[PDB]
């Protein structure tokens, strides 16, 4: 079926313009149904922004009719938002979805942060019990991820194939740097002879960290 | 513009049970109501439309009901997988507006959590700092205190607590606690205990390392 996926600045200064696009696969827009944007506030509250019809009629929210533009390329089957004197209050995970009434197909979401700051990269240390611990069956090893900004940071355990056992806690904001850790258990004959590794990935700063957890000794 | 309100901002029960979520509008919606629910870090998904209507793929434990100003989306027998945020919206009248949410949380038994300490890496002692870090595995209720000791004395600044979103799995949560010192600190004491006290047990749970071998 449809599949849309948004892409735009992870990070925007205020009182500069907003621009984020929307791809939209194996579905033609200029078939039918209306392409919508809408945003999710830190809060959790959403905003439906406005919409591109398939014939090219657009339609706004109200209290931002002023300050946006929704276009679209239907060569290249996309369509676009474009958001004017963004405020630190403009911080939200825009979506795009397809929809009338109802919304069936949304896209993953993106999140922008409006702010003065510069984008810091992550530092990522490994967590290695301190061998003290003999307890066998399970064995629970980690990355730390901190220092970076804007959110977000995505961690995988090898490559993706451990995905059992993966607890990653919430972001945690100090002075005005993100901290996380991502913590995994596996079996305990399956670390001291198999390699784990997590993959760190910060999209604002286009860094991507590999760091293998080697044994306590 | 109208206003969706739903009703229980929160709320906790047991696998098997079933449960019933408000949205009330402030004026006269018809049947263009539609529920959202999203699970931990993805967007939303479409159960109901129209009101009443189950979207294609959507399990028959979902329904939905009401007309004008008063909604309900009722889960027959929630599922450890139904924990989430469910939201209605509304579009019959422009613009189309959504509700604020009710967050569903999973009840079940009380699970005392298991403890790992881990020393910092030679990585960060290296840029002069060192983040001890103390993990709490698969536990129920979510409320827990740690303790941080120090060669035996209490230390309280620096400590950095995060929780896991429930496991959609087996309803337990998860929390690091995070203490930060710099590496000359660090390397003037030996012993560095976690303790933690959760209801499961009148003894805290206590994990320690010393670094003369650690």
């Amino acid at each position: 079926q449809v599949t849309l996926s948004q892409s735009g600045p992870g990070l925007v200064k205020p009182s500069q313009s907003l621009s984020l696009t929307c791809t939209v696969t194996s579905y033609s827009i200029t078939s039918d149904y209306a392409w919508n944007w809408i945003r999710q506030f830190a809060g959790q509250s959403l905003e439906w922004m406005g919409y591109i019809s398939y014939s090219g009629s657009t339609s706004y929210n109200p209290s931002l009719k002023s300050r946006i533009s929704i276009t679209r390329d239907t060569s290249k089957n996309q369509f676009f938002l474009q958001l004017n004197s963004v405020t630190t209050d403009d911080t939200a995970t825009y979506y795009c979805a397809r929809g009338g009434t109802g919304f069936p197909y949304w896209g993953t979401g993106t999140n922008v942060t409006v702010s003065a700051a510069s984008t810091t990269a992550p530092s990522v240390f490994p967590l290695v019990p301190g061998s003290a611990t003999a307890a066998a069956s399970a064995v629970t090893l980690g990355c730390l991820v901190k220092g970076y900004f804007p959110e977000p940071v995505t961690v995988a355990w090898n490559e993706g194939a451990l995905s059992s056992g993966v607890l990653t806690v919430s972001a945690v904001l100090q002075s005005g740097l993100y901290t996380l850790s991502s913590n995994t258990t596996v079996a305990s004959g399956t670390w001291p002879s198999a390699s784990v590794t997590c993959l760190v990935a910060h999209p604002k700063s286009s860094t991507a960290a590999d760091k293998k957890i080697e044994p306590k000794d | 513009d109208i206003v969706m309100t739903q009703s229980p901002k929160s709320m906790g029960m047991s696998v098997g049970e079933a449960v019933t979520l408000n949205c009330k509008a402030s004026e006269n919606v018809g049947t263009y109501v539609s529920w959202y629910q999203q699970k931990p870090g993805q967007s939303p998904v479409l159960l109901i439309y129209g009101a009443s209507n189950r979207y294609t793929g959507v399990p028959d434990r979902f329904t939905g009901s009401g007309s004008a100003t008063d909604f309900t989306l009722t889960i027959s027998s929630v599922q450890a997988d139904d924990d989430a945020d469910y939201y209605c919206g509304q579009s019959y009248s422009s613009p189309l507006t959504f509700g604020g949410g009710t967050k569903l949380e999973l009840k079940r038994a009380d699970a005392a959590p298991t403890s790992s300490i881990f020393p910092p890496s030679s990585e960060q002692l290296s840029s002069g700092g060192a983040s001890v870090v103390c993990f709490l595995n698969s536990f129920y209720p979510k409320s827990i205190a740690v303790k941080w000791k120090v060669d035996g004395s209490k230390r309280a600044n620096g400590t950095a607590n995060s929780w896991t979103d429930q496991d959609s799995a087996s309803s337990t949560y998860s929390m690091s606690s995070t203490l930060t010192l710099t590496k000359d600190k660090y390397e003037r004491h030996n012993s560095y205990t976690c303790e933690a006290t959760h209801k499961t047990s009148s003894s805290p749970v206590v994990k320690s390392f010393n670094r003369n071998e650690c």
